[PDB]
């Protein structure tokens, strides 16, 4: 939202041109894939009385 | 002659293994799954209330077994075979009495 513009020339005294810069910033989220290695497994569920 | 033809102690271990499927088929929609870690939080809270209903006692004899009500152990042999068991001390019953009169 915040827009300023700088001026570039110090006249027309030479070239007669006008410029005029502004300044940004770009924020990026660079993505990191860590390889994997799937193995597959199972899980079973008792139910026992104590002693 | 296993505690079993008494009643309420196949009726108990019925109800606590309705709970945990049921337990068990909401936790299969979770985002990873079903999880050994994600099934021990969920038991300990059920085997508690069941302590707290007054099924479960503590072993008679506190020398030979120890003070808890019920034992919840996870062990792994290899990584493929995971296995999650828990033990439980049933509530007993009083169906026999005897009385013994004397005579000073």
């Amino acid at each position: 939202k915040s827009i300023a513009f700088q001026d570039l020339t110090t006249g027309t005294a030479d070239n007669r041109l006008f410029a005029v810069g502004l300044n940004l910033t770009v924020v990026a989220e660079l993505p990191i894939l860590a390889y994997m290695q799937q193995t597959t497994g199972t899980i079973t569920v008792k139910a026992k009385i104590l002693e | 002659d296993n505690y079993l033809h008494f009643q309420h102690v196949p009726s108990l271990m019925n109800a606590i293994s309705r709970f945990f499927v049921q337990l068990a088929r909401q936790m299969k929609h979770s985002p990873d799954g079903i999880t050994a870690a994600g099934l021990t939080k969920g038991m300990t809270k059920l085997l508690d209330r069941f302590v707290a209903s007054g099924a479960l006692v503590a072993p008679r004899d506190p020398d030979a077994d120890g003070t808890e009500p019920y034992v919840l152990k996870v062990t792994q042999a290899e990584f493929d075979k995971w296995e999650v068991v828990w033990a439980c001390c049933p509530t007993g019953v009083a169906r026999r009495i005897q009385g013994v009169p004397l005579l000073i």
